[PDB]
Formats: C-alpha cells, structure tokens, sequence
C-alpha cells in the first residue's frame, strides 16, 4: 500500500512517513487538533507531492522574462 | 361501638412510624443512586473506533 511501482517503495514514502510520525508523537485528545501542530509536514509532503510552489517560481519568473521582453526591446 | 374502639386499636398496633421513614428514605436513595449513575454515564464520547487519539488510552492490539 506503499509498494513502489519500480522502487522498493514510492518515491514520496518517507515523507508522508515523517508526517505520521509527527501526528503520533504528538498528545492532544483529537486528531483535528493533533494536525494543527504538524503542519509544516503535511505542507513539504504535499511540496514533494505535486510541486505546486516549484511551479509557481517558475511562473513568476516566466512573467517576469515576458515582462523584460514586451516593455523592454532595447537596441544596440 | 367496642368493635369501633379494637380495630383503632388494630390501626395503632399495625402503623410504625420508623418503618414508613425508613422507607422514605430508601426510596430517596435508590432513586438518588440511578440519577448518579445515570450523571455519570452521560459523558459520552464518540468518534470512529480507529481514531487513535479520541481512543489514546485504551489498550488495543491491532492486527493487519
């Protein structure tokens, strides 16, 4: 169920693995409240994941470069 | 009228007034327990049997 398809497991395994460590090292009567605490794992989980951050640099810099492009066409 | 005066004495030998207080109070009792009991057990919790941290304390052995 965490079998990796090439790999011996799947190649965000440990993540989510140090994600539920986090979750059950943790002492609150409530899971929603145990996940307030954990949510820098969650969030670098979902970072390896899909890369949704990654892909918003890259963006930022693609409009940045059309930007450099469209209002400035300087000549020698 | 001598039988009038024997069953009011009948009445007054059969009537204990202790008896009827005791019985007050055990009525009292039984019924101050129930509501007690019934306090208590009102401190009902439910989530999913899998919910580790609501079911932290008990002692379960899983197997998978």
């Amino acid at each position: 169920a965490g079998m990796g398809l090439s790999t011996g497991t799947a190649r965000c395994y440990d993540w989510y693995m140090d994600y539920l460590k986090c979750m059950d090292e943790r002492k609150e009567p409530m899971i929603a409240l145990r996940r307030e605490h954990c949510l820098e794992w969650l969030e670098d989980y979902n970072e390896c994941l899909h890369r949704e951050k990654e892909r918003t640099r890259r963006q930022v810099i693609e409009r940045e470069r059309r930007a450099q492009l469209a209002g400035g066409s300087k000549p020698a | 009228a001598y039988i009038l005066d024997f069953l009011s004495y009948m009445w007054e030998k059969n009537n204990d007034d202790s008896a009827s207080y005791k019985e007050w109070q055990d009525f009292l009792d039984v019924a101050e327990k129930d509501r007690r009991r019934d306090r208590i057990i009102a401190w009902r919790e439910r989530t999913m049997y899998d919910d580790y941290a609501a079911n932290a304390e008990e002692p379960i052995i899983y197997k998978r």
